[PDB]
RNA sequence: UAUCUGGUUGAUCCUGCCAGUAGUCAUAUGCUUGUCUCAAAGAUUAAGCCAUGCAUGUCUAAGUAUAAGCAAUUUAUACAGUGAAACUGCGAAUGGCUCAUUAAAUCAGUUAUCGUUUAUUUGAUAGUUCCUCUACAUGGUAUAACUGUGGUAAUUCUAGAGCUAAUACAUGCUUAAAAUCUCGACCCUUUGGAAGAGAUGUAUUUAUUAGAUAAAAAAUCAAUGUCUUCGGACUCUUUGAUGAUUCAUAAUAACUUUUCGAAUCGCAUGGCCUUGUGCUGGCGAUGGUUCAUUCAAAUUUCUGCCCUAUCAACUUUCGAUGGUAGGAUAGUGGCCUACCAUGGUUUCAACGGGUAACGGGGAAUAAGGGUUCGAUUCCGGAGAGGGAGCCUGAGAAACGGCUACCA
RNA sequence: GGACUUUUACUUUGAAAAAAUUAGAGUGUUCAAAGCAGGCGUAUUGCUCGAAUAUAUUAGCAUGGAAUAAUAGAAUAGGACG
RNA sequence: GCCCGUCGCUAGUACCGAUUGAAUGGCUUAGUGAGGCCUCAGGAUCUGCUUAGAGAAGGGGGCAACUCCAUCUCAGAGCGGA
RNA sequence: CUCUUAAGGUAGCCAAAUGCCUCGUCAUCUAAUUAGUGACGCGCAUGAAUGGAUUAACGAGAUUCCCACUGUCCCUAUCUA
């Protein structure tokens, strides 16, 4: 359609980012950034509609132009900035860091971490190739190429990055019985082990997921995120610690609550 | 109200594609060429106007034109478009040199001058100087990590 | 302009293909380069996205590959000698991919005799200590040998002009020697 | 239809940049480039102990195999060096809950290693545009019926 | 190009137009709730076919059926929870002999009438629409 | 939310239609019309024609200010606040509108890119540039605005004369150590050995080579590589990804109207001792080549479209199906050309016709199964009076862009 | 221990999937159509549940099943296993 | 009693029909052929490089002799660019 | 039903090479058509081997029109024997 699109009508925006459907027409639409615009979170949904900290649509900039939020140690500045899974976002005049990490819903979660954590993310190396000159290096789900890498890493491994240096730290294999992250999918927001990767050349292989309550599940090899060892995950989890609970089992836990 | 156009030959008007560039056309957007009329280069009976240009004085003074004489509007403003302009060397320091002129508000008089450029400052100088260690320092930084990575990697088949 | 869509073309049963949409330049063609022989004139073409291709009109001078002696000269090109495609690109000569060309054959000559101290087909130590080692692998293809007292080599063009700008190519060679020899007999 | 005597072309017929240096006298004529094709198909020895050269082979030529893999029977061994698939189906027409036989025809391309006649069942897999209707390659062919 | 602020419509009339039958009841109806027009019969009339037939429904899926039981309590849940089903009718089985009236009856009109305030179902409407 | 009733007879029972009855995001119209909320709307006929106004412009602390602007006061004798105008940069390829064309097209779910382009955002990435006495304390011309002499009824028309800028235009310096390779002055004849001369960034183009692997032991020809116990000996020997590649990446010989490798800007004003306006030095901006990313794009696999035989054979006109080679392309491909074959589709409906046909999400109708609708709030496609052509740019075959024909 | 249907149809269970609409849970918009809000309290600097779920019957992919229905194979043995 | 057809009146409908009937749209034979675009040319106007002579400089380092780099100005002889 | 004179023009066809009136009426072709064609028909005085109607092919036959072509004309000029 002669070039890229730069609108987007409020009500073609992903659904996780729970916007209503009366507002306008407008839904913000992602810059081009680290995350896939699906995938991702921008600053304004974060800091007036998760946060609410912002009312207008002018006083998210007006917060921004303030230099007063860092996205993994830098600062943000753009409205629009596509965030997504393992991000940080430093409120710093305020004392709170957080990390983008899925509900168990399929939504980006408010999770509060220490002001530690807020020193580093897990990445999930997405290719690891021979670049110019020799030089090795991999990539990360986050848009982040680091070159000089272990050469154990190989691809769906995970990685724990510092974030202050860039510089991969320790690292964990893609094999069975890992703690993983489900990132996408009908899954999305469930934890778990592994037990088996059906593999299919040619096309999409499949990871049988069992968690904390052994209940079985599969999704697509793109959809796993290796979060660490069964029990012992490398990055706080949010409450609930991704279970899924049926609606029956949903509804039980809300109005037995609720009272005293 | 249509003018000559250098070197088409014809004493007539013809209708040209007109591109960025050329004479009796300015392109309002990048791209844009307007097919617009343009008179011949060839003097004819149907002008209006006929510019010429002086190349060679004669006899007699032409009261309005040879005798008085006008002044340019604006000196250089480059470095060495001051130096050029006084006969100057590379060493001598523009600055207490460049033209300047007399502002009268109506009690209060000052003047103004431009802002050499392409001056040599201690700013700029201070510039050059960080570029060029920021390129030794990383070539260096490079070498080590390379360094490192090939000792890691020797030791991923000797142990 | 020229255009490179399937849309045009009849459809695989034979059924005619109403017109769908207006031409759009990103399946456009260009104009062809029949790249020819004389003083070094090319003009650059604006391709998609930035970007250049090179429409070389007239070529003197291609870089020329000797493959089994392992090096690479630059050569005048002669004139074209065959051409698979279309012979008019021979009668007219056209410069193309696999084009088959006579090329000098000088400074492949100051090349291999100087490299191996032997002339073709009629001081000093460390020039000779070479010399002798480098010998008893001097003796090359006869087809090849003979060709130099004509001081000119046919060779086969695996450039692409009309798009690189550069008409490289390779000496003829082997059993690739022998059949396009085959067919200049023939004909020629 | 008939398999060429190699060089029968006006232009020389070589894989690309496959040299055998002359100044080097060997045992075999001429280098002979071939490959795996993938996905547990097990290239032929006519692939490899053959002297046809088809650019478009699976083996011994510049074409990959990826996307679908489908079966036909052949129904047209006319062309040469491409066939034509038949590949029969059954279509659900949901009201009257039953179902009718569709058919389609599927051109592909057949490199000389396989000595194919019309009958016999055919596994092709898809390989990018190899002319105007050609999107496949018969990568393994299954018996006659004799 | 904004979003559709939807809307559904709240009634529903009866095939057969002249039923003197129906055209009786209905009136009881009218007259026996202060009512002000058909409608407002109709709107319930709707109200309840689309109750029995959720209750249908799920009497047709298997008893210890997931989506059974949370929305078959979820029903007869609401239904407690206004005065249309009884303490102990709460089975699907009685959300579906569920009767008319039973939901007529917990207006706020009605109700007003059943305790004091106003005497007549009538007196009652013009005391609610009057703050 | 599984219902019928009235009309053929003198009466009867059937067939059967007509008629009633109910709904309609279903339009019109007639009469009537008080309050709250919600708020569609020149689609249908004419993608018919359009007066007039508006609908696309854009400035940070950080590219260019000698306004004969404004405020001023600056410590300001280069500039220094604010700032019209103009150059530079970016955007105008988004939106918005409409449904004309379109029936294997579009579109839908589902694939492919080992078949390509990709401004931008994000992350990576540059010691090599001259030369067997070079500006790098910084090269060179030109132009706008502006001044002034002008033309024409007329327009976002512009001429000739005079000025002056840059992150506009055009040039062009620079930086460690080593290593590896060719040319080889010469010495001394053997195991023979060499001084110093050049070349070696990246990108481009062609050729060649490596990119190993399922498990072992010998013999040779060719050119030479370590050593030792000078006889002859060599071991612990090096290499990634994919289901799959002539993959990533590397090496050799060269090629080139030679791509890029900062002559840019804002804030900071510190620190060393020989004290020279020396040497060094911080936080950012704007650029820059390659790669990854991102927002995309272009093709693309599989299956799926209404009425029609009073359309049965169609396709190769002047490419129809396929092979080879080239040309063209961002790139595959009969996309185009040359040559060569005679192939490709069809009663499992090809081909042709119709459509008061944009595809889908979806809408109406409620026992079910179905019937009918979908110009129109979201996705996709297309078009801007009809056609064709092209410029600019990352992106357009663009129409609030241009060029031509037609109206 | 992985891979495993001669070659299919069928059927199960899942995966990758859009929102709005539909069905449907929560919530007193004063009711309702709606909306996706909201709720508790020291209301002098607070706390706090949500924003589910179902549906797609084509085709493709993954998978459990092998009844039904098709399909291949030893007859001049040019058969099978090692 | 029912009832068939010609024939006669009025109105409406479609059918046939001289007009080598007419109109609109799609696709097209042959002939003609704008335009921008690519190419062989053209060269109003501008211009980079080399080179001998002349005037005015400053030293690559000398008791007289010797010799670079940069700039700018008027006859020219060249080979190139826009 | 009748009269002359035996019958009383059927199938067809037409202002036809058969129609006075007549340059018939209507339609069509054209700027205009005593022409041509298609129709109409109480047809002075059409009509069935005194053959009627139809008709492909054929024609130095009579007739109308269209395209082409043209000194037939506007409007004449020049050349050869
Ligand atoms: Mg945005
Ligand atoms: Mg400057
Ligand atoms: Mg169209
Ligand atoms: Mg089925
Ligand atoms: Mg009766
Ligand atoms: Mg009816
Ligand atoms: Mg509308
Ligand atoms: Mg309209
Ligand atoms: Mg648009
Ligand atoms: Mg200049
Ligand atoms: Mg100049
Ligand atoms: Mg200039
Ligand atoms: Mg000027
Ligand atoms: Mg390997
Ligand atoms: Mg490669
Ligand atoms: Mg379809
Ligand atoms: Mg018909
Ligand atoms: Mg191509
Ligand atoms: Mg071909
Ligand atoms: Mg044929
Ligand atoms: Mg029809
Ligand atoms: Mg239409
Ligand atoms: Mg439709
Ligand atoms: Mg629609
Ligand atoms: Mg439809
Ligand atoms: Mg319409
Ligand atoms: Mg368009
Ligand atoms: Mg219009
Ligand atoms: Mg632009
Ligand atoms: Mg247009
Ligand atoms: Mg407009
Ligand atoms: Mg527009
Ligand atoms: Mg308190
Ligand atoms: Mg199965
Ligand atoms: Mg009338
Ligand atoms: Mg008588
Ligand atoms: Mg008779
Ligand atoms: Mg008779
Ligand atoms: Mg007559
Ligand atoms: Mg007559
Ligand atoms: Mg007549
Ligand atoms: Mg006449
Ligand atoms: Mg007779
Ligand atoms: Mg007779
Ligand atoms: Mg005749
Ligand atoms: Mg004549
Ligand atoms: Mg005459």
């Amino acid at each position: 359609a002669r070039g890229p699109k730069k609108h987007l009508k409020r009500l073609a925006a992903p659904h996780h980012w729970l916007l209503d459907k009366l507002s306008g027409c407008y839904a913000p639409r992602p810059s081009a950034g680290p995350h896939k615009l699906r995938e991702s979170l921008p600053l304004i949904v974060f800091l007036r509609n998760r946060l609410k900290y912002a009312l207008n649509g002018r006083e998210v900039k007006a917060i921004l132009m303030q230099r007063h939020v860092k996205v993994d140690g830098k600062v943000r500045t753009d409205t629009t900035y596509p965030a997504g899974f393992m991000d940080v976002i430093t409120l710093d005049a305020t004392n709170e860091n957080f990390r983008l990490v899925y509900d168990v819903k399929g939504r980006f979660a408010v999770h509060r971490i220490t002001d530690e954590e807020a020193s580093y993310k897990l990445g999930k190396v997405k290719k690891v190739q021979l670049g110019k000159k020799g030089v090795p290096y991999v990539v990360t789900h986050d848009g982040r190429t680091i070159r000089y890498p272990d050469p154990n890493i190989k691809v769906n491994d995970t990685v724990k990055i510092d974030l202050a240096s860039g510089k991969i730290t320790d690292f964990i294999k893609f094999d069975a019985g890992k703690l993983v992250y489900v990132t996408g999918g009908r899954n999305l927001g469930r934890i778990g082990t592994i037990v088996h990767k059906e593999r299919h050349d040619g096309g999409f292989d499949l990871v049988h997921i069992k968690d904390s309550l052994d209940n079985t599940f599969v999704t697509r090899l793109n959809n796993v995120f290796v979060i660490g060892e069964q029990g012992k995950p490398y990055i706080s989890l949010p409450k609930g610690k991704g279970i899924k609970l049926s609606i029956a089992e949903e509804r039980d836990r809300r109005r037995a609550q609720q009272g005293l | 109200g249509f003018p000559m156009k250098q070197g088409v030959l014809l004493p007539t008007r013809i209708k040209l594609l007109l591109t960025k560039n050329v004479s009796c056309y300015r392109p309002r957007r990048d791209g844009e060429r307007k097919r617009k009329s343009v008179r011949g280069a060839i003097v004819g009976p149907d002008l209006a106007v006929l510019a010429l240009v002086i190349v060679k004085k004669g006899e007699q003074e032409l009261e309005g034109l040879t005798d008085t004489t006008v002044p340019k509007r604006l000196g250089p403003k480059r470095a060495n478009n001051i130096r050029k302009f006084f006969g100057l060397s590379k060493e001598d320091d523009v600055r207490d040199f460049v033209i300047r002129r007399e502002v009268t508000k109506g009690e209060k008089t000052y003047t103004k001058a431009p802002k050499i450029q392409r001056l040599v400052t201690p700013q700029r100088l201070q510039r050059k100087r960080h570029q060029r260690a920021l390129k030794v320092r990383n070539a260096q930084a490079q070498r080590e990590a390379a360094a490192e990575y090939a000792q890691l990697l020797a030791k991923r088949l000797s142990e | 302009g020229i255009s490179r869509d399937s849309r045009h073309k009849r459809s695989a049963t034979g059924a005619k293909r109403a017109q769908f949409r207006k031409k759009r330049k990103f399946e456009l063609g260009r104009q062809p380069a029949n790249t020819k022989i004389g003083a070094k004139r090319i003009h650059s073409v604006r391709t998609r996205g930035g970007n250049k291709k090179y429409r070389a009109l007239r070529i003197e001078t291609g870089n020329f590959s000797w493959a089994s002696e392992g090096i690479s000269k630059k050569t005048r090109i002669a004139g074209v000698v065959y051409h698979p495609s279309n012979n008019e690109l021979v009668r007219t000569n056209t410069l193309t991919k696999a084009a088959i060309v006579q090329i000098d054959a000088t400074p492949f000559r100051q090349w291999f005799e100087a490299h191996y101290g032997q002339t073709l087909g009629k001081k000093s130590k460390n020039a000779e200590r070479k010399w002798a080692a480098r010998a008893a692998s001097a003796k090359i293809e006869s087809s090849v040998e003979s060709q130099f007292s004509a001081g000119r080599l046919y060779a086969c063009i695996s450039s692409r002009p009309g798009q690189s700008g550069r008409c490289d190519g390779y000496i003829l060679e082997g059993e690739e020697l022998a059949f396009y020899l085959r067919r200049l007999t023939a004909k020629k | 239809s008939t398999e060429l005597t190699v060089q029968s072309e006006r232009a020389f017929q070589k894989q690309p940049h496959i040299f055998n240096n002359p100044k080097v006298k060997t045992s075999k004529r001429t280098k002979r480039w071939y490959k795996n094709a993938g996905l547990g198909f097990k290239t032929p020895k006519t692939a490899i102990e053959g002297s046809y050269i088809d650019k478009k082979c699976p083996f011994t030529g510049l074409v990959s195999i990826r996307g679908k893999i489908l079966t036909g029977t052949v129904v047209s061994t006319k062309m040469h060096r491409t066939i034509v698939i038949r590949r029969a189906y059954l279509h659900y027409i949901p009201k009257y809950n039953r179902y009718e036989k569709r058919h389609k025809n599927v051109p592909v391309h057949v490199s000389p290693a396989f000595r194919v006649q019309v009958g016999d069942i055919v596994t092709v897999g898809q390989c990018r545009p190899i002319s105007k209707t050609v999107r496949f390659n018969v990568v393994k062919v299954s018996a006659a019926a004799a | 190009p904004r979003a559709p602020r939807t809307y559904s419509k709240t009634y529903s009339t009866p095939k057969r137009p002249y039923e003197s039958s129906r055209l009786d009841a209905e009136l009881k109806l009218a007259g026996e709730f202060g009512l002000k027009n058909k409608k407002e019969i109709y709107r319930i009339s709707f109200q309840l076919s689309k109750i029995r037939r959720a209750a249908r429904d799920l009497l047709t899926r298997d008893e210890k059926d997931p989506k059974r039981l949370f929305e078959g309590n979820a029903l007869i849940r609401r239904l407690v929870r206004v005065g249309v089903l009884s303490e102990d009718k709460k089975k699907l089985d009685y959300v579906l002999a569920l009767k008319v009236e039973d939901f007529l009856e917990r207006r706020l009109q009605t109700q007003v009438y059943k305790l004091g305030l106003a005497k007549s179902v009538h007196h009652a409407r013009v005391l609610i629409t009057q703050r």
